[PDB]
């Protein structure tokens, strides 16, 4: 899951 | 039957993924989602980190717990008090909208940016611009299908600039989430  | 609330998982190794699960089928109480939405109350992260599902969580009030509360949880065999674990020193958004959303009136919409001008998300944003344009509805703000109602422009534009116009960053919109503080608008312009 991507990190923003 | 299904209990309608339910619990989101974000940075969680699959081993402990599994875990969350049997302890949710033996507990009992809860429905897992893949995403955060309408239903989702709890969300637990395996390693603190700003997911989209950590970003939604803190819109929506949700509960934001680290792994132990699940750990505890079982050890004791019933669902504790959730204030110990939840992230208050990675996210301090989260107790925020946490609390507010459970003192709340009526049902529950964040206030953020509220008293915002009206926004335009570009498509070409990441993150993806269907979410961004969720987080920033359920924030407060207010979104626009056409540039021409914005007053503010948000992500990769490519088009003439405009003077009427502040064109920033989607940081802008997501630290500003994760301080519950509209940040300075001046030091997130994107050029």
């Amino acid at each position: 899951s991507d990190e923003f | 039957k299904k209990p309608t609330r339910t619990l989101v998982m974000t940075s969680m190794p699959s081993e402990k993924q599994n875990v969350v699960i049997q302890v949710v089928d033996k507990l009992k109480g809860f429905s897992i989602a893949p995403d955060v939405c309408e239903t989702t109350t709890h969300v637990l992260s395996g390693k603190p980190l700003r997911t989209l599902n950590v970003l939604l969580g803190i819109a929506r009030g949700c509960w934001v717990l680290s792994y132990d509360w699940v750990l505890w949880s079982l050890e004791l065999g019933h669902w504790i008090s959730e204030e110990p674990f939840e992230l208050s020193h990675h996210f301090p958004a989260a107790p925020l909208c946490r609390s507010e959303c459970h003192l709340s009136a009526g049902p529950y919409r964040g206030t953020l940016f509220a008293d915002q001008p009206v926004m335009f998300v570009s498509p070409a944003s990441s993150p993806p611009v269907a979410k961004l344009c969720e987080l920033v509805h359920l924030c407060g703000g207010r979104v626009s299908q056409v540039p021409r109602q914005a007053s503010i422009v948000i992500g990769p534009y490519s088009g003439k600039k405009k003077a009427t116009v502040k064109y920033l960053s989607e940081k802008w919109v997501l630290d500003s989430i994760t301080q519950h503080k509209v940040c300075a608008p001046e030091n997130y312009l994107l050029s």
